[PDB]
Formats: structure tokens, sequence, C-alpha cells
């Protein structure tokens, strides 16, 4: 008990909070500051010094500097990737059965049901990558659900991460890549991937630089990243032989039938009307994805719920399509 | 309506005002009224009043029934004797009757320990059949043998309901909730009602939780008149004990009908189906007898290839590449390398002894001893391998038979109420060796020979094991391994006395008070006891860092069927004994990812026994993500245990006593490495 508080010397009035750089095998590490000052003591009690992940903030002192603690820290790191595994299979949606089977044949093969994979004796740890016109995380989700079934999961969405704070660099890549080695049976996924499209200097090296990380080159094979965009145009030439190197599917234009499937799909569990038709809701529409028709389908469970009452009559869901008709011409 | 006309009605006492004033409260009764029955302040003076007073005391039970009562509600019933799909039968009835004939069976229940709640059980059980209301009526009428009349009485023709709802809730709120003696009512009328109805199986788990002889001679004249068949000798053969295999051999070789079922009662037509059909349908790769085969080396990496050799009982390279890989083996490995050629000739029963009389007589004492061992854990009924460890027995100090004691014995105890075993196995625990498996595998084989006995018997066998366990208090390891075969013997009943017993002729310093605790771990196999639980929670702080870790890992057998409440914060604790029971406590489950994430965090540590300890329950839990935990240990690791026993867990990787004994043997494996000479003979293993 004595030993334990008679340290209270060194994190007492003299403490300051310091930023560490690297932790040196020879038991003194080396800090910065604002003015980046370095001091190397060596170690003490209370620190972890393998889970620290060097590179963040920790306790320093007025004294000579010697790290008595750390403190820890990231809540745009949770909102990364999800750990749930959705009831969501490849066997809930139709007509893409082979656009479908092509991303599930292509890197369900590596670490499952490995006869066909590892006896050939190719691997190419790459996997594909997609792009979804409509998008929205339903397209783009709906055809990654397939790997979430029975398996670990990596989400990555949106370039905001890297531009919604100074020019740290690859250092979030780099954690993403230690995470994913310590989960290597896991699927890597980039969406809504709009680096360049949205300093800007900077962007396009720690772009080049998430390509040189992303390609591997001092790394076995250990994940499948699927990479998913919106538009093809936005993504520079440069990044595709260092990139896509298995291959790649188009997706057809959604304007009627996959509309038609989209709403079976969406409307497949919940209790609809006789009157219910389906050539106007299929025809109002132009261009939507997903995310707004299972916006209607949840206001209009509820506002059909008000009457306490789950079937959904014709003239609510076209009091609810009103939002479908209204939101994309706003 | 207002109460305006008939609000008047009800204060005049009269009787003719009664004798037809009720009957419209009986018209108007469909609903109860047009309110709470706010009348209770008026109706209170007919309270005290009484022609039809059977009427007054139904209206009163039913308004004292509506707002709220707790005794005085089935008096009016008691004393009325009721004689005077609607929804007044179903308000009046279901609900009023379920809750009132509920708190009348629970205050009579409890209060006292005649016939008139009979009839009111059986007046609302027909009325109830009636209803057609399942698992609710009944669900309330558990505590209520009248059981028996009852099931028998209304188990007719709803066998689905009533079998798949009432047997599976009932069951499980049965080992959950309800005590011994009415799960044993449970056990005698499902023998009832279900040897009457269809569906073998269900009553052959109640052979399982029984072990009756007559229920397994029904059900063999029954599924013998009634006619795959294969199938049915396997887990068949499976389901059933020790007792009734050697009693069920017994009585058919006293029948001889058919001997059919002789010939299923043994070893070997439960594994004349399944190898052939695994070897033709399932094709094993050889990257892991190749490669698991060379990256071995140390003398002991290649036990873990002897292990993972012993995998094989497909492929038979591995055991067959050439011979010298015994003799550049050491005694260590000698051991459990002779034993190897048993792990993989479970069948093949002919070829064994072809196989393993190259090695018998042979020079080394080690390779003929691991010989017999392997000759005992090929077969355990063709019994004709025994003799030539039985004929000589006479060391008294070594020669030979202490070690072909212990792979004969032992895998005798494997495959062996054997009396001229024992009556042999006298001079083998009288000997007082100072070899600890002698008594090692003396006592599990005596103790695996006596599970699911005659409610443990207190014979001068395991009194003579007492006897000679206190004989000298020199390596408590025998102290430690003896307690195993003695709750072996304890083992099979929780409300036994005989753990009390222990407790009087037991108790003595820590040593056979740990025995003591160890004999209630096994002596308590599992009911509805929660007063060892928090007990358990009492008892948990003991000083002794090894009794937490026995009586503690008992954990694992006690709640082994509610795993919801398992897990705990035993983890979160700062002692690493207790890091040490949640781990053992884990289990060989179904491994869900809770479990996954539980070896995600107890898999980094820093004693090589616990880190030891890991792989066994992380790689034995899952038998995708089966290689992940492999790649971190070579992560971590890159001493000589973790990559033995990493190899030992690609070796795991790819309610009977025979899956609880060997691990739990296994629980002492922080010590020499003579246990693990005995760690490669296990049983438990699918």
């Amino acid at each position: 008990e004595e030993e334990r508080s008679k340290v209270d010397d060194l994190r007492g009035t003299p403490m300051s909070v310091g930023t560490l750089e690297e932790i040196i095998d020879d038991n003194h590490a080396i800090v910065s500051t604002s003015v980046g000052s370095e001091h190397y003591v060596s170690i003490l009690s209370f620190v972890d010094k393998d889970l620290l992940e060097p590179g963040c903030s920790v306790l320093l002192n007025h004294k000579v500097h010697a790290v008595i603690g750390v403190l820890m820290d990231d809540p745009l790191v949770t909102v990364m990737k999800v750990e749930k595994a959705p009831q969501e299979t490849y066997a809930d949606i139709g007509g893409l059965d082979n656009q479908i089977q092509e991303i599930k044949e292509s890197v369900e093969l590596p670490l499952t049901h490995p006869e066909y994979y590892e006896e050939m004796g190719i691997k190419p740890p790459k996997g594909v990558i997609l792009y979804g016109p409509p998008g929205t995380g339903k397209t783009l989700l709906a055809k990654a659900v397939a790997n979430q079934t029975s398996a670990t999961f990596l989400r990555v969405v949106g370039s905001e991460l890297i531009q919604k704070y100074l020019g740290d660099g690859p250092k979030l890549v780099r954690e993403l890549f230690r995470v994913a080695e310590e989960h290597a049976p896991s699927i890597v996924f980039i969406d809504e991937i709009d680096a360049i499209g949205t300093g800007e200097r900077e962007i396009q090296r720690t772009m080049l630089e998430l390509l040189n990380q992303l390609d591997g080159f001092d790394s076995r094979g250990d994940v499948k990243v699927i990479m998913a965009t919106n538009r093809i145009e936005t993504l520079d030439p440069a990044l595709i032989r260092p990139g896509r190197i298995d291959r790649k599917i188009e997706f057809p234009l959604p304007d009627e039938k996959t509309k038609k499937r989209i709403f079976q799909i969406h409307t497949s569990r919940m209790t609809l009307a006789d009157d219910v038709t389906l050539d106007d809701l299929i025809m109002a529409k132009d261009d939507l994805s997903g995310a707004d028709i299972k916006a209607i389908c949840t206001e209009a469970g509820l506002m059909a719920l008000r009457e306490r009452r789950m079937k959904v009559t014709n003239e609510d869901f076209k009091k609810s399509k009103e939002n479908v008709l209204y939101k994309k011409q706003e | 309506r207002d109460k305006a006309p008939v609000q008047p009605q009800q204060s005049p006492a009269a009787a003719p005002g009664g004798t037809d004033e009720k009957p419209s409260g009986k018209e108007r009764r469909d609903a109860g009224d047009k309110d709470k029955e706010q009348e209770l302040s008026e109706e209170d003076k007919q309270l005290q009043d009484e022609l039809y007073r059977p009427a007054l005391e139904e209206l009163r039970r039913q308004i004292r029934s509506s707002t709220t009562s707790m005794t005085s509600v089935p008096k009016p019933l008691k004393f009325l004797r009721p004689h005077y799909n609607k929804r007044f039968a179903a308000d009046i009835i279901s609900v009023l009757a379920m809750t009132m004939s509920g708190e009348r069976e629970c205050l009579k229940y409890r209060l006292v320990g005649a016939g008139e709640v009979a009839k009111e059980w059986q007046e609302l059980d027909d009325a109830e059949k009636v209803q057609r209301e399942p698992l609710l009526t009944l669900v309330k009428e558990i505590v209520p043998l009248l059981m028996e009349i009852e099931q028998v009485d209304m188990l007719e023709k709803d066998i689905d309901e009533n079998a798949y709802a009432k047997v599976c809730l009932y069951l499980t709120s049965c080992v959950n909730y309800v005590p011994e003696p009415e799960n044993s009512a449970l056990l005698r009328c499902a023998l009832g009602v279900f040897r009457k109805f269809s569906r073998f199986p269900e009553a052959l788990r109640l052979a399982l939780m029984l072990n009756d002889m007559e229920l397994v001679e029904d059900i063999f004249t029954s599924c013998k008149d009634v006619v795959m068949l294969g199938r049915h000798g396997v887990f068949l053969e499976l389901s059933e004990d020790v007792e009734e295999y050697e009693d069920l051999t017994e009585i058919m070789s006293n029948v001889q009908l058919n001997s059919n079922f002789l010939a299923l009662a043994r070893e070997l037509d439960i594994m004349e189906p399944k190898v052939p059909d695994d070897i033709y349908k399932t094709h094993l790769e050889n990257n892991r007898f190749g490669g698991s085969g060379s990256q071995v080396d140390s003398a002991r990496m290649n036990l873990a290839s002897s292990f993972v050799n012993g995998f094989v009982n497909q492929d038979k390279l591995l055991t067959d590449d050439g011979n010298k890989w015994l003799y550049k083996n050491k005694d260590h490995g000698m051991l459990s390398a002779a034993a190897s050629l048993g792990m993989i000739l479970l069948w093949d029963v002919d070829g064994g002894l072809t196989q393993i009389d190259k090695y018998l007589y042979s020079s080394e004492d080690y390779i003929k001893s691991g010989a017999l061992l392997a000759c005992g854990i090929v077969n355990s009924g063709v019994r004709n391998e025994c003799d030539p460890a039985l004929a000589l027995l006479s060391d008294y100090v070594l020669h030979n038979s202490n070690t072909m004691r212990l792979g004969s014995i032992f895998g005798l105890g494997l495959a062996y109420n054997r009396e001229d075993v024992l009556t042999l196995l006298l001079p083998v625990m009288g000997d007082s060796k100072s070899s600890m498996e002698v008594a090692g595998v003396t006592a599990l084989a005596c103790g695996m020979i006596a599970v699911g006995s005659c409610n443990g018997d207190v014979t001068s066998t395991i009194l003579q094991t007492i006897m000679e366990k206190s004989e000298t208090e020199l390596k408590d390891t025998y102290a430690r391994w003896l307690p195993l075969g003695l709750g072996l013997n304890h083992l099979g009943k929780g409300e036994a006395i005989e753990a009390i017993l222990a407790a009087l002729e037991v108790v003595s310093e820590p040593f056979r008070s740990f025995a003591n605790t160890l004999v209630d771990v096994c002596a308590y196999a599992g009911s509805g006891n929660v007063l060892k639980v928090q007990q358990l929670l009492h008892i948990c702080s003991e000083h002794f860092d090894s009794k937490e870790k026995e009586e503690d890992k008992d954990k694992k057998e006690k709640k082994d069927k509610d795993k919801k409440e398992a897990p705990a914060d035993m983890g979160a604790h700062q002692g690493v004994a207790v890091l040490g029971i949640a781990l053992i406590a884990m289990g060989e489950e179904i491994g869900a990812e809770m479990a996954l994430r539980t070896f995600g965090h107890l898999l980094r540590y820093g004693e090589p026994t616990l880190r030891r300890a890991v792989p066994l329950a992380l790689a034995l839990i899952s038998v995708s993500h089966d290689a992940d935990p492999e790649v971190s240990y070579n992560s971590i690791f890159a001493a000589r245990l973790a990559a033995m026993l990493r190899q030992l867990a690609q070796y795991h990787a790819k309610k009977g006593t025979l899956t609880l004994c060997p691990y739990h043997s296994d629980r002492q494996l922080m010590s020499q490495v003579a246990v693990a000479g005995l760690l490669t003979v296990l049983v438990s293993f699918l």
C-alpha cells in the first residue's frame, strides 16, 4: 500500500501531458511536445508498453520526465466498423445472382472452402473493387453483407476521417492495418471513396500512400480488401494497377425492375393492402436508392401503426410516397 | 347502463330479492360488470346475508376475486361445491379460477401438508382441458401423486403439444426450478405416458436419466416389435452408461432371442458403421501430417506430432512412415508414442494383434508396457487382450508389470462392478509403489468402473483407498488424484449424504479437506440447489489456492445446462487461480463468439501454466476462425510447452462420464512431465 502510494511525488504537482513519439528497446523512450522536447528515461510501473501504440498523447512531468504512467484517449474509431452479424444473407436479394456470386466466389474462396484456393497455388490477396451508382450503403452494403453472415468484418465509410482533421497522414491507415493484422480473418470494406473528389496537395500523397500500404509490399496473404466508390471517373488511373488487380464488374440501371425487386424485398416482411398498386410506385421514382424507400417503409409502418394496425393502405403509402417525390426533387 | 334500477336491488336482504336479483347478476356477469365492481361497499352487507345461498357464495367469490383477496376467494368455492366457448365461463373460470385455484393450491400447499382441493384441481383440470390453453394452466398446476393422474388423465391424444411444450419447458424448468423428487415424478410418469406413446428416443433419454433396467427392456421389445437399425444401435450405445450396457448384455445374453441387441450392445457395431462411412465421404488433407509432422523438433513437438498422428482414429501415411521413430524418442514419448499405435487403431480389432505384436515382449519395458496400453485402448468389449498383463501381476518393487499395470489397468479401466478385476486390484492399490500413476490409474480405473453404480457404494474399495490414502502423508499428488476416483464413485447423484459421510471420516489437515471438497465437486452433478451457489460465493474466498480451483471449477459441471448464468465476473478479479477457474469453466460447447472473446482476453497472459491451459479449452470449444488463434500463438511465442501445446491445439482444432473424467483428471498438468504421459490417453475427444 505504501509502495503504491509513494510514487505520488512524481504524479503530483509537477505533471504534464506530452506526446510520445516511439518506444526504444533500450527501455528509454522518446517523447515530444508543442516545441518537441525529447527526453529518454527508464520506464516505470503503470505502463503497458505493448498496447500503448506509440504516437499518441502520454503523461509527462516538470521533472526529468520519468514516465510515471499513461493516459488513454478516439471516438472516430468506434464508428468505423460494425461488430454484429446481420441476418441479411446473399439469398435475400435476387436478379444479380451472378453479380453476387462473383464477389461471393471471389472473396469467400480464401480462408473458407480452401480446396479450390490453396491447391491451385495463386493466392491473389487483393479482392475485387466494386461501385454502385445508387450506393448510399444500400447496394454496396447489400453486396458486402454476403461476407457479414459468419465472419469478422471491417468497414470504412467516407474519406471524411482523413479530411476532418489536420494532415496527420497515413497513421490511421496503419491503425487499420494493425487491427487488420490482428484480425486477419476479416474483410476490408472501403466505402464512399471521394478523397480527391471532395490541404488538397496532401490528399493526393496520402491517397497514393494509401495505395502503397494497401498493396501489401511486405505482408503475405492476410486479408481481402474490397473497395467501393460511387463514380468510377473520380479515381485516377494510377489507383488501378496497384489497386484493382483481380476483377471488377458493372451494376445495371435500377429504373423499373431493380426498383421492383428492391420494393419487393423492402415489402416482403411488411403487410400491405390489396389495392396497393406497383406501377405507380415504380413509375413515380427516378434514380432512387434503397435508403429513402426504406425510410418511407419505416415512416409508413409507423404512420399506419398510429392506428394500431400493421396493414399499410394504398392512400397512406402514396402519402408516404410524397416524401420520395419531394426529397429527390428538393 | 346506469345502476339506477339494479342498485337498490342488492340492499334488501330478503330471500326472494336474492333468488331473483342474483340470476340477473349471472345474466349480466358475461363481462363482469360495466365497471371495476365498485359495489363492494354495498355487497359487504350481503357478505353477512345468506334461499339460494350457493349463488350468494358464487357472486361473493366473483366480486372478491374481481377486486382483490388473498385467502377469502376460494372459501366460497371449497364450501360451495359448485353445482349451479362462451365469455362467462371463460372469464369466471379461466382467469378467475386460474388465479383462484392457483392461490388455493399455493396456500393449501404451503400452509398445511383433505380431498376438496383435489376435487377443485380435477374440476379445473377438466374445465381447462376444455379451454385448451396449454402450458399456462399447466405451468400453474405444476406445483401440486396428483401430477401422475393429471398427465395420464390428460395425455390421451395431444402428444406434440404436451410432450414437446410441457416436457420441453417443464423439463427445463424442472431441472432449473423444480427439486429432485418431482423430477423423479417426471421420470416415472413420463415413463408411463411416454411408454404408452411413440417417440422412443426421448424415453431413451429418460433412460439416460433414470438408469433403470426395465425401460431398456420395454423399449427393446417395443422397438423390436415396431420395425434404421445400426443408427439406433449407435446412439443406443452412446446414450447408455457403464451399468446398463453390462446389464443389457447380460439380460440380452440371458434372453438370446435374436442376439442383435448383444451385437449392438458392444463397441463393435458402433464403430463398424462410422469408420468406412467416414473414410469414404470425408477426405482429410495431407498437409497437416506433412507440415505438422515437419515443423517438429526438440523431442516435444514431435510428441505433439504423435498426438496429431493419433488424430487419424483415412490417411495412414504418418503412421506407417518407416520405423526408428519411436526408437529416437525418449521414455516421455516412448509411452506416448507407444500409445499412439493404440490411438490410431481404434478399429481393426483383428489387425490390432498383428500390428502391436511386433512391439510386444520387446527389450524396452516401456515399449511393451505402452503396447499393452495400446491393447487396452484399441478395444473395450473384446476382453481377449488382457491375459498377458493380468498373468504376472507380481513385482512389489518393479518387474515391468507396474508399468504394464499403468497401461493395462488404465486401458482396462477404459475398456474393462466387475469383481474379478478388483480382487486383483487389491494388491495393486495395496502395493503402494512410489510411482504416482500406479495409484493414479488405479483410482481412475476403479473410479471409472464405479461410475453410475448403486448410489456410490462405500465398501472396502473406496474405504481401502481412503485408509491407504491416509496411510502416508507423502507425495500429495496421491491426495490429488485419489479424490479423482473417489469422486468418480460419488458421481451420479447429488442428494446423497455420502459427501457428509466423507465429512465425517475424511476431514483432517487441508489435504484430505481438499479430498473432501473434491467429493463436494463430484457429488453435486447438478440440481436446483442454489444453496451451494451462495455457499460457493461464500467459500469462494478461501485462503487455500487449490480448493478454489477445483471447488470453483465445479461450475462447468453444476450449471452445465443453463449456460446463460455461467459467464460471470471471474475474469475481472486479480487472482490468477480465478482466471484459471473461468478458463477451464468455459468448456467444450459449440463455442459461440462470446467464448472466443473470453479466449481473446484470457489468451494474452505471461504465465506458462495459463498460456498453456488456454489452448486446451480454446480448441476444445471449437472443433473460418480456427487458424486465427494458432497464428496468435505463433505471434506470442514467435516456451516449449506453448509450441507443443499449440501443435496440440492444431490436434484439437481439426451427459456421459466418458466425456467428463479425462479432462478433470487433466486438471493437474502443473507438475512434472509424468502427467503428460497420461495426457496422451484421453478419451473425452470426439
